[PDB]
RNA sequence: CAUGGGAUAACAAAGGAGCUUUUUAAAGGUUGGAGAUUAUGGAGCUGUGCGACAAAUGCUUUCCCAUCUCGGUGUGGGGUUUA
RNA sequence: UGCUGUUGCUGUUAAAGGGUUCGUAGUUGAACUGUGGGCU
């Protein structure tokens, strides 16, 4: 979004605290936190969205600091991880919508240029996931 | 006698004079205290060791327990610590979990398989957290003097200066007896902006 | 043939795990009894 | 991107000394960088310094006396046998009376004068005078 | 779209059936919970399906794409004109 | 080609839920030497019980099924557990 | 003859940065498992 494929140089991001201990006023047991994570997944939420629900309305700043494990690790233990990784899923969805737009507007050359960048990003990402065996070999992206 | 059940099965034979005194206190508390009565039944200690801090009046009692009960002890550490002090006037008690360390390998392939929680860096950090548990570390610095020495300083929150100030001399000495490393303490009001407090 | 060998190993491991857990659970029932036999 | 942490740190120190500052901040830190500073500190070229922990690659604040003229890294880290010491002294040092070349050897990190006494070779890291 | 998100939840968690003939069978029984029809449906076939839904009081949704889009939205590689979901699992609708 | 050293590096692997130990007891399945026959036992194979000790994560668990003021501490006051 | 430049050249105007991006071999690539201690 910033550096690869473009000239952006933005710095906006979050900064985790030095003190990794949950506050005293938080009185939720670790078992119940794990239950809420798995419940939201069956409802259809992605790991990024799950962590924001707990942050916004439950007082849980970091799931790892309460339970000892990350959100995606919890889903893998319960057999709830997505078939393909989340960031690869969103990039494929974006490219599909670009291609559907382009089949009517054949002269939108700016969109055609952006489609080249997104598909290069997909192929780089797929190569990494195949090396660490998060994707099957011979997985291929089809335009 | 029932109170010996609070010891490890190896030491139930010939307990030392310090071991059974703690055992009696733990057994008596397990049936009297309101909040300890549902955690204590599953708990038992490994050994108790006595340390005499030089240039001081109070002595330090160190209690070792298996790492299984880490979450059990952390839940009732405040009440358990204060309760034991009353039974043993003129002494200070610290609860330390017994951990093992794997020595650093020389071969690259072996180094990749080391369990990170068994490294000396990780173990010594957790031992320090045990001695000050109600408080936590808010900063840490290393001071490298020109003579070649390196001194480590740990900063605590100033909000709980009153509680833990008296114990810092004992904690520093005991930490050296278990790890053979030097530590020093300081206080920070507003640790977010790294503001230290002088008195 | 390779798959059959792997399946046999998996079954043996599961059986051993279950047996060890059962023996552990049977133990400490005696210790619980002694607590009630004081 | 940043390829060499050691090269980045030494350039920061030399620049501060040239402008006459009293302290300088260094980031990111590394265990190789700390060893290099202790060699300079032992011979009296820098003052006291301090390491700050932040659960990441830390930072260093070092106090400078006015004695340092220049420090720098050598890239790539060439190999140096015991017979090559005179060659490197002749090329990157102001004189044969002062200045040091720092090496990494199987015995640790040390200046070229100590390495010669121990009869060991290694790889060149940098210099200071 | 919101309808596509729910179809994926049903496709992985619930139970469904594809095709006009099998959907009508579920409507003759009482197992149907929702019927989805593509906009590319023959007018006489659509009128017959809607009549069955009215008699059995089954909610019906008019999909915004054709039978090609409906099949793609279910993860299939063929065209489907009518979809009937007998079991909805972990989904609102 | 042999061998000593392990700081800086390279190659390969992995992608982290494909992840107890010990002690007793029971049940079955070398005969003089050379050539045949058989039996008694070791050792290991399973499944029963037994004694002793650990465990890096609490089975006096979890889960839903239900049915009904005192003491110790630091300087007369402060802070801790408890009442 | 530092006018072939690894040590060790030049590229705003003297000769010389490709019209702009994507990209495979190739070259290059962040931190971390480590202060031994006691005696005269
Ligand atoms: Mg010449
Ligand atoms: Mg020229
Ligand atoms: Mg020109
Ligand atoms: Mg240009
Ligand atoms: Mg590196």
């Amino acid at each position: 979004m910033v550096r690869m494929h473009g000239n952006g140089r933005g710095k906006a991001s979050s900064a985790l605290p030095y003190r990794r201990t949950p506050p005293a006023w938080l009185k939720i047991a670790s078992r119940n936190v794990v239950k809420m994570v798995c419940k939201s997944s069956r409802k259809g939420m992605m790991p990024s969205q799950i962590g924001m629900e707990l942050r916004d309305s439950m007082g849980i700043a970091q799931v790892k600091n309460v339970t000892g494990r990350k959100i995606l690790r919890i889903l893998k233990h319960n057999g709830l991880a997505p078939e393909i990784p989340e960031d690869l899923y969103f990039l494929v969805k974006r490219a599909t919508q670009m291609r559907k737009h382009l089949e009517r507007h054949t002269t939108d050359r700016d969109t055609k240029y952006r489609l080249i960048l997104v598909e290069s990003r997909i192929h780089r990402l797929a190569r990494y996931y195949k090396r660490v065996k998060q994707l099957p070999p011979t997985w291929k992206y089809e335009s | 006698q029932p109170h010996l059940r609070k010891l490890r099965k190896l030491k139930r034979g010939k307990p030392s004079d310090l071991e059974e005194s703690v055992a009696k206190a733990l057994f008596e508390l397990e049936a009297s205290h309101k909040t300890l009565r549902q955690e204590l039944p599953r708990f038992h200690v490994n050994t108790v060791r006595e340390v005499k801090v030089p240039r001081s009046k109070k002595t330090v009692l160190v209690v070792f327990y298996p790492l299984r009960f880490l979450m059990l002890v952390r839940k009732v550490q405040r009440a358990l610590t204060s309760e034991l002090e009353k039974r043993h006037p003129g002494c200070l008690v610290m609860l330390v979990a017994q951990r093992q360390i794997t020595k650093r390998p020389t071969d690259v392939y072996k180094l990749q398989k080391v369990q990170r929680s068994k490294t000396s860096t990780a173990v010594f950090e957790n031992i320090l957290n045990d001695m000050i548990y109600p408080s936590d570390v808010v900063g840490r610095r290393w001071r490298c003097r020109t003579d070649g020495s390196k001194l480590m300083k740990v900063f605590l929150d100033a909000r709980d200066r009153k509680r833990i100030e008296s114990r810092l001399r004992a904690v520093a000495y005991v930490y050296k007896q278990l790890t053979h490393r030097r530590v020093s303490f300081g206080f920070m009001w507003n640790p977010k902006l790294q503001q230290v407090s002088t008195r | 043939q390779l798959a059959e060998q792997l399946a046999a190993k998996h079954l043996r491991d599961e059986q051993n795990r279950n047996k060890a857990r059962k023996q552990e659970l049977k133990k400490r029932e005696k210790e619980r009894e002694r607590a009630r036999r004081d | 991107t940043m390829m060499s942490v050691l090269a980045n740190a030494l350039r920061t120190i030399a620049s501060a000394e040239r402008r006459g500052k009293r302290q300088v901040l260094i980031r990111p830190s590394s265990k190789v960088v700390v060893k290099f500073l202790q060699v300079m500190q032992k011979h009296g070229y820098i003052g006291e310094f301090e390491i700050i922990d932040d659960h990441r690659a830390g930072k260093i604040v070092v106090n400078l006396n006015g004695r340092l003229n220049k420090c720098g890294a050598i890239c790539p880290r060439f190999d140096c046998a015991t017979t090559d010491y005179e060659k490197w002294m002749k090329n990157i040092l102001p004189s044969r009376q002062f200045g040091f070349v720092v090496l990494t050897t199987s015995l640790g990190i040390m200046d070229h004068e100590e390495a010669r006494s121990r009869n060991t070779g290694g790889k060149v890291l940098g210099f200071f005078y | 779209d919101t309808i596509n998100a729910k179809l994926q939840l049903v496709m992985k968690s619930g139970k469904y059936v594809l095709g006009t003939q099998q959907a009508l069978t579920t409507l003759r029984q009482g197992r149907s919970k929702l019927v989805v029809i593509a906009n590319n449906c023959p007018p006489i076939r659509r009128a017959e399906v809607e009549y069955y839904c009215t008699l059995s009081k089954t909610p019906i949704h008019h999909y915004s794409g054709n039978n090609l889009d409906l099949g793609t939205a279910c993860g299939k590689h063929f065209r489907t004109c009518v979809l009937s979901v007998t079991n909805v699992g972990d989904s609102d609708i």
